[PDB]
């Protein structure tokens, strides 16, 4: 058991001690049957990746001076021109949603048809990080757990750019500058009667 | 507009229908005085006949050439232009209080068929047992709709008489 | 009766005949301002028989002097 | 033995031990709509949604009525918002309601087929895994589950007193509602606008002066 | 149209299929002296197909033939 | 007596609701039909019946012989 | 069973568990006769194949840009002559009729004989995926959900045009512009009252 999320509470029965990232947390009780909790298990690994590589990327573009997340596609709404890092990429709207489609339903089939495989490890594990066992327990919650945080990162990202309408790192510049005077309180709609 | 017709309140003939009949009631006011009981009468009937097509025209009928106002009875037509109290919303305020007297009378009906002689509450009428059962047939739509779901309403094939065939 | 009889045509119940009114509208009779199928000059089937018989039937069913489709009403 | 009216005799369909476990049982049924069981059961439903969408619609109506009088928000008349929200909007209201039938269609069916068979809409796979949470509790009406995220229902000491204040506030709301549009009409004022002017003159201002109600005087 | 080819291929088209196609499904289908079959129309066709069965799926072809011919003939004319 | 046609009773003994909602359907209606000369006069009459008022009907309002509409008498 | 078309409800009785396709919908219990239930059987994957070849060919000839499916024949009315991805058809609207009916009939009739025969395999089954009979359940339920699809999609196209006039492609280019603002709720056709 990782830990505790309400201390003094008492984890639930139907979750397994052995499972990685397990708090004891789901007082909806969604994962009480154990068809669904496979289920649930699954995506909230798929989930976590999917946040960590979309969190890494939404600071990297902006860090980089590409711009923010949310001004990467206007080129194609705007009669634009793709660019990595940069250089113009010939594709368009159109040819990106096709190779897309094909690409990720390809790939994702594959996934599907494994039967939930969370980790499949072999060529997905070159280095073979976690191709003991005994380690592979706290790479598990490393990940699950740096995942998790992407998750929420990612909300935050999108919650605070509808408020205010600047970038994350433009963000975390304002409220540096003036911490009392920029913040979640201050935006005008975060907080109603004020 | 709908099917040719003219508003009232715009229809020429609608207006001299009006000028006809009061002058029809002003010819005979003539031969009274003005205090006169047969005076006070005519001059009612006049307010009344006033008032009957200031509201005709205000309800939005539409007349004929003849300049009479005519009804609308397609529940589109109706609802669309503004005419749903002439046909369609008077459908709907017979059929609840039909339904309602058939109802009642109905529950009647069924109550004294328990009874040691079912006939003679049919022609010396339980007045305490008719009236509880006036008040509650304001409810009868949603009692005959419970009914007909549990098979009820309905009697059985079996338990009709018929004639040879 | 009664309304006509105490002097009051006004308040007499005339129901319109839009159900009948409609089906001869739609014969190209151009009275009630339906103005659908043979009434609709912008309707497939005006356009279609427009060089077979409609010219001749749309001639005769909005004379008012026969008795093709007459008009009626309350 | 709680009565609308002492000494009346309660109806009977309202006596027995299932119908005395109903919330809000006063033996209050007039009409005998209730007396057949079957429709006893689905006209409670019928009495818990009405109640909880009156309750939300009420406080819709009064907490931003009373908010805006003190001038904390500025919100229309609840009959006058439809046209406010609209031109502010991003769709028209045929689009945005063509909208809200399918989202509320889905959840009411799904709540429909629930009162035809309880539990059933926890059938295995019929939802992606969540299926398992849509069987509800062993009351109709209190799905409970992802529904109760506060898990108040899980107090069985409080269960009962929970039930009759749900009920208690949400015929209060059916009638505030019914208060609102009569009196829409009737003033041709917001409800606070009412209250403030009763207030003002609870001996002139009311609705046996009001010239609509009481038209014989 | 040429009347010839028009209605010689109509009635040829007509004479094939239900010579090929729908010969068995109309025996399915078809399986005081004057009332009576006295004349059995046999024939030498290996099929079955006699005389009685080229009258009937030709006059379809002349039927059809003629309608094809009289509904072009109506483009291009004049007062019609 | 050639060999092709359909016959009569083939016709209605085949048109027979599946589901049953029409009960044996028109099974023995050939005989029926056949063997009584009432059953037949009143199709007759019921047909004919039919036919005379849709003369009267259509003859009035699409007259087809010259100078009839203005026979008023006639 | 494929699945249940109405989560919590009984399959009627009269629908085998076997039959592809079957998610337990037949609310007006037409397929309650077992003889009629045959025949729709066969019909339903008749229609499902043609409605597939009809979409198709309706988005086939509007993405290539040979206008929309509606007014594809407009040239037998009009004078014109027909086109084939731009090459020219020497033949007329009446020589067309009699290849179609003719060729038409040879191969419907040929199917009539057969006795309602739905999967042939042999000659109309080349590469043989169906051939193992054992796997081929897998495949069939594809055949008839996309099928089933194809039906709906299709109606949706003629449904579509009767209110708008535009061809399909052209329609989902006009949602995804203002999908809020052009939709069958703002046609003022469907609903009467909007
Ligand atoms: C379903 C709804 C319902 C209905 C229609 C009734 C109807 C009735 N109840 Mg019943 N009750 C109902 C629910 C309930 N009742 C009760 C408990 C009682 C009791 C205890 C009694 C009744 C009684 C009565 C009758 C009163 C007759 C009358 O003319 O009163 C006239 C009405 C009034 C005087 C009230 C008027 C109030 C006014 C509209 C509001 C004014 C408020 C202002 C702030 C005042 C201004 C300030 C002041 C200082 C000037 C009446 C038939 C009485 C009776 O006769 O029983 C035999 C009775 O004793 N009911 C409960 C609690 C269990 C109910 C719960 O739902
Ligand atoms: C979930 C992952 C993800 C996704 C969907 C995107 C999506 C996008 N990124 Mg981002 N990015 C990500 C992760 C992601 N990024 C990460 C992890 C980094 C850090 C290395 C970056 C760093 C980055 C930069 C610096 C820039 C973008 C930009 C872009 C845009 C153009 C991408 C392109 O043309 O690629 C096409 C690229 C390739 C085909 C080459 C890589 C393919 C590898 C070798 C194989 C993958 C299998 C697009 C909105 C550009 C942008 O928004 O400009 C305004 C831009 O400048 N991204
Ligand atoms: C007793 C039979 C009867 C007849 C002959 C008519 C005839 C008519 N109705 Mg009415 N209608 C009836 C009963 C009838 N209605 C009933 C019982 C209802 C209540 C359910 C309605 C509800 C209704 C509506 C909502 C509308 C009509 C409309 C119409 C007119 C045009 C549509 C049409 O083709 O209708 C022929 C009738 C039928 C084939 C029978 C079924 C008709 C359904 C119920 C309504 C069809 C509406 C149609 C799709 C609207 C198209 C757009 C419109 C602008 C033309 C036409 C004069 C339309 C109109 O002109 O409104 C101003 C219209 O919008 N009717
Ligand atoms: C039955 C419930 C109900 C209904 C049908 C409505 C309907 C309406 N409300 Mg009301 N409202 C309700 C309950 C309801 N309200 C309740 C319980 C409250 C709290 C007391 C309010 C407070 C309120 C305010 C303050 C305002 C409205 C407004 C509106 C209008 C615009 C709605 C909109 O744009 O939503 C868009 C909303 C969503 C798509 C989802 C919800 C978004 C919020 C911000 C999330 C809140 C999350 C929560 C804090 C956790 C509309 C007439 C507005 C109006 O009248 O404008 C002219 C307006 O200013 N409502
Ligand atoms: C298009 C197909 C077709 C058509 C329309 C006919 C039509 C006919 N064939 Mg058949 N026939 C066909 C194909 C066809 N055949 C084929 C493919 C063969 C095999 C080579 C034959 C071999 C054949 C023979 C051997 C005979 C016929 C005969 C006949 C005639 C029989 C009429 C009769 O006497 O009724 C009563 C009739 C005109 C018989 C006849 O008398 O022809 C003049 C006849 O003897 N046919
Ligand atoms: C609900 C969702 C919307 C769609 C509903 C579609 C329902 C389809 C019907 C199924 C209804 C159903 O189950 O039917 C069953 C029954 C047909 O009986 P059968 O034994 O032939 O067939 C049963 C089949 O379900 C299986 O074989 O038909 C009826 O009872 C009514 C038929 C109406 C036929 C309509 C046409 C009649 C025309 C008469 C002449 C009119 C002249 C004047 C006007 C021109
Ligand atoms: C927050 C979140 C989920 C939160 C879930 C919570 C709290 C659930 C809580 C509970 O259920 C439990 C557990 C148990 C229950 O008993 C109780 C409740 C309370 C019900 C998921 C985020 C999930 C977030 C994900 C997957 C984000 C993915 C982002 C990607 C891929 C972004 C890509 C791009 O950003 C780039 C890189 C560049 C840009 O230009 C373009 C785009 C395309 C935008
Ligand atoms: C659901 C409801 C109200 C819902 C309101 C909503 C959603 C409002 C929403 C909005 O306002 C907002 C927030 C903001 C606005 O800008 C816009 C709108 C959209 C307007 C009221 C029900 C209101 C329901 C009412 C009033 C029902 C009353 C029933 C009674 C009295 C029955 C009595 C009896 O049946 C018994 C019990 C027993 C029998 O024996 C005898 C009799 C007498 C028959
Ligand atoms: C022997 C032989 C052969 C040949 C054959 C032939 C060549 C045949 C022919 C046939 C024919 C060639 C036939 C025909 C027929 C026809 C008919 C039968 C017709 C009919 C018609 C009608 C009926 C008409 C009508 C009408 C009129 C009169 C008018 C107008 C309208 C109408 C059109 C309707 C072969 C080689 C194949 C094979 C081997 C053997
Ligand atoms: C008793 C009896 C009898 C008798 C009977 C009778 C006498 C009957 C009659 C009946 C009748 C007398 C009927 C009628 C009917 C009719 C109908 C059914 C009609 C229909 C129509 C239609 C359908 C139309 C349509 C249309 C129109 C409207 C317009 C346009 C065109 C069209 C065509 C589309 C008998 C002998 C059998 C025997 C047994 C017993
Ligand atoms: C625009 C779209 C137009 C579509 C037009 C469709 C026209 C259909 C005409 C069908 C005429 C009858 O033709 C069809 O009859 C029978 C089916 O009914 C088939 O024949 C079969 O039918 C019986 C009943 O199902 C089977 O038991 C037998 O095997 C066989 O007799 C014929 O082989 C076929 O040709
Ligand atoms: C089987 C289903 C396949 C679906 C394929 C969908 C392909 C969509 C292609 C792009 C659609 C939008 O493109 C459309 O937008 C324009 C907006 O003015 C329209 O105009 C044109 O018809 C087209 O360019």
């Amino acid at each position: 058991k990782a830990g505790n999320w309400l201390p003094g509470s008492d984890a639930p029965a139907w979750l397994p001690d052995d499972l990685p990232g397990n708090y004891g947390f789901d007082p909806l009780s969604l994962g009480k049957e154990p068809a669904s909790l496979k289920r649930f298990t699954e995506s909230e690994v798929i989930h976590g990746r999917w946040a960590m590589l979309g969190v890494a990327g939404s600071l990297a573009v902006e860090l980089l001076g590409y711009g923010n997340w949310y001004d990467a596609p206007l080129w194609a709404v705007n009669g634009g021109k793709a660019t990595w890092f940069g250089i113009e990429v010939p594709f368009d709207l159109n040819a990106l949603l096709a190779f897309e489609f094909v690409a990720m339903a390809a790939a994702e089939g594959q996934r599907g048809d494994a039967g939930g495989v969370v980790y499949p490890g072999g060529a997905f594990d070159p280095l073979g990080f976690a191709k003991d066992s005994s380690k592979s327990g706290e790479l598990k919650l490393k990940e699950i757990k740096n995942g998790r945080l992407a998750m929420v990162a990612f909300l935050g990202f999108v919650a605070q750019h509808a408020a205010t309408g600047k970038g994350p790192i433009a963000a975390l510049g304002e409220h540096l500058a003036n911490p009392w005077g920029a913040n979640f309180a201050t935006n005008g709609i975060s907080v109603p009667f004020f | 507009d709908i099917a040719g017709l003219t508003p009232c309140s715009e229809s020429k003939a609608y207006a001299k229908l009006e000028k006809k009949e009061l002058k029809t009631l002003e010819k005979r006011l003539k031969q009274y005085e003005a205090d006169s009981a047969p005076a006070v009468a005519l001059k009612a009937t006049m307010e009344r006949t006033k008032a009957r097509f200031a509201n005709y025209a205000k309800a939005g009928l539409l007349c004929g050439n003849d300049g009479l106002p005519h009804l609308i009875a397609d529940p589109g037509l109706a609802l669309k232009y503004g005419h749903a109290g002439e046909v369609f919303i008077p459908t709907f305020g017979f059929l609840y209080v039909a339904g309602y007297i058939g109802y009642v009378g109905r529950q009647y009906l069924i109550a004294v068929k328990g009874e040691a002689k079912p006939t003679d509450k049919e022609i010396i009428i339980d007045v305490p047992l008719a009236t509880k059962l006036a008040w509650q047939g304001a409810g009868w739509p949603l009692a005959a709709v419970q009914e007909l779901q549990r098979g009820t309403l309905l009697e059985k094939e079996e338990n009709i008489t018929v004639s040879p065939r | 009766d009664v309304m006509q009889a105490f002097g009051t045509p006004e308040k007499q119940i005339l129901i319109e005949p839009v159900f009948a009114q409609w089906i001869q509208a739609a014969h190209g009779k151009a009275l009630y301002g339906f103005d659908f199928l043979l009434s609709s000059k912008t309707s497939a089937a005006f356009a279609n028989g427009q060089s077979l018989w409609l010219p001749g039937w749309l001639d005769a069913i909005n004379n008012n002097q026969n008795s093709l489709f007459l008009t009626i009403g309350p | 033995r709680q009565s609308w009216l002492p000494g009346s005799q309660i109806p009977a369909h309202l006596d027995t031990p299932a119908a005395q476990a109903l919330a809000g049982n006063f033996g209050f049924d007039p009409l005998g709509l209730g007396k057949d069981p079957v429709a006893l059961r689905w006209y409670q439903q019928a009495e818990l949604i009405h109640c909880r969408t009156a309750m939300a619609g009420v406080a819709g109506i009064l907490i931003p009525g009373l908010l805006t009088k003190a001038g904390a928000l500025n919100v229309p008349e609840w009959y006058d918002a439809g046209k406010v929200a609209i031109e502010n909007s991003f769709a028209p209201w045929g689009s945005l309601l063509a909208v809200q039938l399918f989202l509320c269609g889905f959840v009411e069916a799904k709540r429909w087929q629930d009162i035809r068979k309880p539990g059933s809409q926890g059938e295995p796979g019929s939802f992606l895994g969540f299926e398992a949470s849509l069987k509800g509790t062993s009351e109709l009406g209190y799905p409970g589950g992802p529904f109760d995220p506060l898990g108040l229902s899980k107090e069985a000491d409080k269960w009962a007193d929970w039930k009759l204040k749900e009920v208690k506030n949400g015929r209060l709301a059916m009638l505030a509602f019914l208060g609102f549009v009569a009196q829409k009409y009737a003033t041709g004022a917001g409800p606070v606008d009412n209250l403030a002017a009763h207030l003002k003159d609870p001996w002139h201002v009311n609705y046996a002066t009001n010239g609509v109600s009481l038209p014989f005087l | 149209l040429d009347p010839q080819i028009v209605i010689s291929g109509s009635t040829a088209a007509f004479l094939a299929i239900g010579r090929f196609v729908f010969l068995g499904y109309q025996r399915r289908e078809a399986n005081d002296d004057l009332q009576k079959n006295s004349t059995i129309f046999a024939t030498n066709d290996p099929a079955g197909f006699n005389i009685i069965d080229v009258a009937g799926w030709g006059a379809l072809g002349h039927a059809v033939g003629f309608a094809v011919l009289a509904i072009n003939s109506l483009q291009g004319a004049n007062l019609s | 007596n050639f060999g092709i046609g359909h016959r009569m009773q083939a016709i209605l003994e085949a048109h027979t609701p599946p589901s049953g909602s029409l009960g044996a359907g028109h099974k023995g209606l050939f005989d029926t039909v056949n063997n009584s000369l009432h059953f037949q006069l009143g199709l007759a009459l019921a047909s004919v019946g039919t036919i005379t008022s849709l003369v009267a009907q259509h003859m009035y309002s699409l007259p087809p012989y010259a100078f009839q509409a203005i026979d008023f008498t006639t």
